[PDB]
């Protein structure tokens, strides 16, 4: 597996289905013309390389597998000093469905 | 391209069998570390916190016979990440509160 | 795949510690900026915040490949594997890249050897404001950068044709100022460690006094008028005149301090300081006018409005 090349490179366009769950709409700072918002930033995509078949249909894993595989480099165009939470462990989840999603 | 290949062998030779744990001339005479500063700015003198903030180009030079080469006649400037593979003085500022 | 083999070949026997053409010729780097937003200008601390997409490109003969693929478009993963110039910003009080959701870096490699490397940066640059005439001051805030270690014989910079793609200025956090225009330079600064090529971008910022008028001048103008109505008040009303006089001058002191508070601790009188001091003279003189009056009223009714409006005439034109 090559972590550097996106899924379907040279044959497809990688379609990333995203969605947001706002856990809490933070305060608005009119002095700084900014606002804070805490979210569960969900994004899903198809990766044929990560296709398996075994006793289980979905592998519920931790952040360690995320760094080993290609993930979209999504960034916020108008973002200003966001933080990805780290306590107790990196607040992330990865789930690989048998079809590769 | 000879220099690119030749320079690669030289730098690779030096860092091979190099022990970062031992200072230059370990178990021998002290290593003379020369220091040289260039103050970029003194941001703010604070009486409330009894401190000042200073930005400088802190430079220090010393000799290391292990890192001596003579095949190429030029001074090699390398990536800053090489500093993590070389012994450097453990200089600290006894006054600094946050640097 | 056929792209993973290419990347393996490029990094095979690739020395990340050596610049392109080391000991052969200087490495020419073409820089380019897209100013996403010039953030708040911090006149008190003499700094400003700028968010940019700092793009710099160079040739690296080691990273040349021939195939049907014209460019290898990559994420931040490969940035640490290849040689990247050690560009730093000379006047940055504090800067940081962006890391949410992942490192905001991009990397593209062509067949011939071109490398395009861009990253998003928030730079808290240092702009040395000279507020001798405030709040009418105009500044030319720079942004210098160069290689920290590589001298002029090893790293040469140069502005691309598209110097600076300044973005839509409407959404900028620049409230005090207006972005007049930009100007670039390229010069060699000599230092103790060698001669380094420096490239600086000058942003011209022109102050707006609309806030300070309502914030500072208009309260300062209106309070001065409160002194003048002392004259129309009867002289026999000793507590009334002093009440107006002492109340008028004393609140002038508070206005000067709070107005002076907006400025930093600089040891020179500024134009805002000049206005409040002159307003201080009028209120003080108005109180002193009654002091001599009890111990003339009509003349003060004419001279005081004329002197202030005339004084404003001299001040504002300047
Ligand atoms: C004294 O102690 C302090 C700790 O108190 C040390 O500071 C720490 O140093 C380490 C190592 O340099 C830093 O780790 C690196 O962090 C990178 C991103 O950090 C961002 O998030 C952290 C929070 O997690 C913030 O603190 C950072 O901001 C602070 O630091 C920056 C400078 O880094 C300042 O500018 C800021 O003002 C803050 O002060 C950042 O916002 C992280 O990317 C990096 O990991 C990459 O690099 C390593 C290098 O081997 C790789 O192993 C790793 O896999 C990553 O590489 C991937 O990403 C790069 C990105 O381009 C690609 O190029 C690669 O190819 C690959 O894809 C590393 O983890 C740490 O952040 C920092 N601060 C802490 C811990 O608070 C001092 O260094 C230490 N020494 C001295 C002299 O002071
Ligand atoms: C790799 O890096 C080294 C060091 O940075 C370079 O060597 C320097 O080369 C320059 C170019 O000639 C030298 O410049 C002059 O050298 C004179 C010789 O002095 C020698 O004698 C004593 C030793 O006891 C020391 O002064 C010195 O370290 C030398 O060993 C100096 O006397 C000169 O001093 C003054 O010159 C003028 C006077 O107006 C001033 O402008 C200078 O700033 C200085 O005050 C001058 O320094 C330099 O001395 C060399 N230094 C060393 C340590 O060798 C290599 O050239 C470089 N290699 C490259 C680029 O390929
Ligand atoms: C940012 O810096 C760049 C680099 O100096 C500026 O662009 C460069 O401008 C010079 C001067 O105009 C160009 O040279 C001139 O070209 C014209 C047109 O061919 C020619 O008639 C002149 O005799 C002279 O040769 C230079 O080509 C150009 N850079 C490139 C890559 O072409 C740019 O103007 C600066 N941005 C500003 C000032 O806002
Ligand atoms: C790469 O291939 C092209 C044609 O396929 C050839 O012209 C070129 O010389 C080659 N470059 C090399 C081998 O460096
Ligand atoms: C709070 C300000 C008090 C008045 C200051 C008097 C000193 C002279 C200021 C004008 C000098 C050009
Ligand atoms: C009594 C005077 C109040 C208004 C002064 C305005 C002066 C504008 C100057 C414009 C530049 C010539
Ligand atoms: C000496 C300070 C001014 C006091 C008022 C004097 C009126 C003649
Ligand atoms: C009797 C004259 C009073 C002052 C005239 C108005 C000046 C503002
Ligand atoms: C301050 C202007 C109004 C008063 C003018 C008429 C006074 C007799
Ligand atoms: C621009 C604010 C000052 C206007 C002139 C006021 C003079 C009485």
């Amino acid at each position: 597996y090559d972590n550097r090349l996106r899924p379907g490179l040279g044959e497809r366009v990688t379609e990333v289905k995203t969605d947001i769950f706002v856990t809490s709409f933070g305060p608005v700072s009119d002095h700084d013309m900014e606002y804070t918002i805490d979210v569960f930033f969900r994004q899903s995509w198809k990766d044929e390389r990560l296709k398996f078949k075994g006793p289980m249909t979905v592998l519920r894993l931790n952040n360690l597998m995320a760094s080993k595989i290609w993930t979209p480099d999504t960034f916020f165009h108008n973002g200003k000093k966001s933080v990805a939470h780290n306590m107790t462990m990196p607040n992330k989840l990865l789930r690989i469905t048998e079809d590769g999603t | 391209p000879s220099n690119m290949s030749l320079v690669k062998e030289t730098v690779d030779r030096l860092l091979k069998g190099y022990d970062i744990r031992l200072r230059p001339d370990f178990g021998g005479p002290p290593v003379a570390v020369g220091m040289n500063i260039d103050i970029a700015s003194i941001d703010m003198v604070s009486e409330v916190n009894m401190d000042y903030t200073l930005t400088m180009y802190f430079q220090q030079a010393w000799r290391d016979k292990r890192l001596s080469y003579n095949v190429i006649p030029l001074n090699l400037t390398l990536d800053n990440r090489v500093a993590d593979q070389l012994w450097v003085p453990d200089t600290y500022f006894l006054n600094d509160k946050k640097s | 795949g056929d792209v993973t083999v290419i990347l393996n070949n490029l990094l095979e026997g690739y020395d990340n510690k050596l610049r392109p053409d080391i000991g052969v010729k200087p490495t020419l780097i073409h820089t380019d900026m897209y100013v996403n937003s010039i953030g708040p200008v911090n006149a008190i601390n003499m700094e400003y915040t700028i968010d940019i997409f700092f793009a710099q490109t160079w040739y690296d003969r080691r990273l040349k490949f021939n195939s049907t693929i014209k460019v290898l478009r990559l994420n931040s993963n490969m940035v640490g594997k290849i040689w990247i110039p050690d560009t730093f910003f000379r006047n940055s009080k504090k800067a940081d890249a962006h890391w949410i959701t992942t490192p905001n870096r991009m990397l593209r490699i062509w067949n011939d050897g071109r490398v395009l490397y861009t990253l998003r940066l928030t730079i808290d640059a240092e702009c040395q404001l000279q507020l001798h005439n405030f709040p009418m001051d105009e500044h030319s805030c720079p942004l210098e950068f160069s290689s920290y270690g590589y001298p002029r014989e090893e790293i040469v910079y140069q502005w691309k044709r598209s110097s600076v793609e300044v973005g839509d200025t409407r959404s900028w956090r620049l409230y005090q100022f207006s972005f007049v225009g930009l100007r670039n330079t390229t010069e060699v600064v000599k230092t103790t460690s060698g001669d380094y090529v420096v490239m600086s971008v000058y942003f011209d910022l022109s102050r707006r006094m609309g806030y300070f008028t309502i914030q500072t001048y208009i309260p300062c103008t209106l309070i001065v008028v409160l002194s003048w109505v002392s004259f129309w008040i009867n002289k026999d009303a000793v507590p009334a005149r002093t009440s107006l006089g002492i109340t008028t001058v004393l609140t002038m002191t508070t206005l000067s301090t709070i107005a002076r508070k907006s400025l930093p601790k600089v040891s020179y009188v500024t134009a805002m300081d000049l206005f409040v001091s002159v307003c201080f003279i009028f209120v003080f003189s108005a109180l002193v006018e009654y002091g001599t009056l009890h111990y003339m009223d009509s003349y003060a009714r004419i001279f005081f409005p004329t002197a202030f409006c005339l004084f404003n005439l001299v001040y504002w034109v300047s």
